[PDB]
């Protein structure tokens, strides 16, 4: 009756051996499941990080636009007054040339001065006093220039406050 | 600019306390504890927390102190350290203040907590 | 009486020649004046442009800070769930090893199976069914992740509107 | 994003007009002109202007049109082209509207001007 209880045992074990492969295989498919699950959260996270970076590149480009726009305003205010000074420079230079020219004529009219004919030739030259012209004041717009800087500082402060309202929405670790 | 604010000393942070009559609640990612045997006291809420962009970032520990320096309440992040926000803190502070006001205590919040958790 | 009117003329001209140098020199000092004036507006303009650029470098650094802070939140949400999956993986692997181990003992207990003593050695092995364990669901926080992205887009839009309020304050050319 | 808006055609921009009764004002960096002989008409203010960051940047020309298409008013930058702002434009538009409303005209502003000079 004992070779029968061993046959009974052998019978129960080989059927317990088969239930064991269905659960070893079941475990292996559960392992693949979590590896695939955690691979999915990587792709999900990397894509959102990649989407964040594309937003901040747009923002950095807005700032570049604002910066070159503000420096263009300042540099065009510079060239506005510096061009008005350039027309003034050329007026004063022309006025300086008329005086330089006429003085040279007087200087070489007085080298032929003891020729009897000096008077008739030089009575014309005492009369010309071509010295006049009025120049209006040119004023660099300091308020405009300094205001661009002041409200650019304001832009930075409200950017810092904007950032703060964003990060406070989510926990940090 | 990223600063860390310490209302509490190193000893206040490590000192142990017990509630004579315990009262405990989990308020999302924060744990609120108070002794409901404390009556008719002036209490001050002190907190050690980090700040980023001039707003609260992470609470480390918040404790309620009587004028005599004893701990009678506490707000702390759960040991699992699930993330919390300044909203979670502000609501927890309101829960703990109302719990302490039931027994006619007068609760004040440290100036550091006022400047960095609220906007006034 | 004519050599006298020439002496009179010579006299008036050499005194008119001296007034002419004081005005040629006066003109030259006026020229230096405007060159120095327009040099001053350059220095003034360049310094304000240099001050603008230092503001925008602070802003670009605020954005870098916000960006690395937001990507740190996303990557720490990723590692929160992926670590919980890793403890799950090691549970399922350990459960798989216990089953693999016990099946090997059953496999080489049934190789010495026709030895009379098989029963006494293998009645122990039908009893162990060490297969259990419950795994709670792990949930990636999509709302949190997507909200960081959504309100980062909001930050960009209010930055664009902030910039607009600045540039409208001053004229463009 | 930097756009240029053209309420007016190429011919409306170059067409010439005269005031039967001239009325002219310089309003800082802008010149305002209108015919005070125009009465009891529905007038529309059309403008060609550039826009940057979704706000008005530079006005090129603004003209007032009757329902019959005739020019009866104008706002233009001074020939010296001194800089102007959207504020200068908005105030000039208010001056010209009040000037035209004296003779009981009804003035409307193009939708492009409403969207980019004001905030409504």
């Amino acid at each position: 009756s004992l070779s029968q209880a061993s046959a009974d045992l052998e019978a129960t074990l080989r059927h317990k051996l088969t239930v064991m492969y269905s659960q070893i295989n079941g475990a292996s498919r559960a392992l693949d499941d979590v590896r695939n699950r955690q691979q999915d959260v990587r792709m999900t996270a990397n894509r959102k990080v990649e989407q964040l970076q594309q937003e901040y590149t747009e923002m950095k480009a807005l700032l570049d636009a604002s910066e070159t726009t503000s420096t263009r305003k300042i540099k065009e205010e510079e060239k506005r007054v510096n061009s008005k000074f350039d027309t003034i420079y050329q007026i004063l230079l022309k006025k300086k040339s008329e005086i330089q020219t006429l003085k040279e004529e007087i200087e070489q009219s007085l080298t032929k001065r003891d020729e009897f004919e000096f008077l008739e030739k030089a009575s014309k030259l005492r009369g010309i006093s071509t010295k006049p012209v009025y120049i209006p004041e040119v004023e660099l717009n300091h308020k405009l220039i300094k205001g661009i800087h002041q409200s650019t500082i304001d832009l930075k402060n409200e950017l810092k406050q904007c950032i703060g309202r964003l990060q406070e929405l989510t926990p940090s670790s | 600019a990223s600063r860390y604010l310490t209302d509490m000393t190193l000893e206040e942070m490590s000192r142990e306390w017990s509630m004579l009559i315990p009262k405990q609640k989990v308020a999302g990612p924060l744990c609120i504890r108070m002794d409901q045997a404390i009556m008719d006291k002036n209490i001050i809420l002190k907190a050690n927390f980090s700040v980023i962009f001039d707003r609260l970032e992470t609470l480390i520990l918040l404790r309620a102190f009587t004028e005599e320096g004893a701990i009678v309440g506490e707000i702390s992040p759960l040991p699992s350290l699930p993330g919390h926000t300044a909203e979670d803190v502000k609501n927890a502070v309101g829960v703990l203040i109302g719990g302490l006001e039931w027994n006619d205590n007068t609760v004040r919040v440290s100036e550091t907590l006022q400047r960095f958790a609220w906007r006034s």
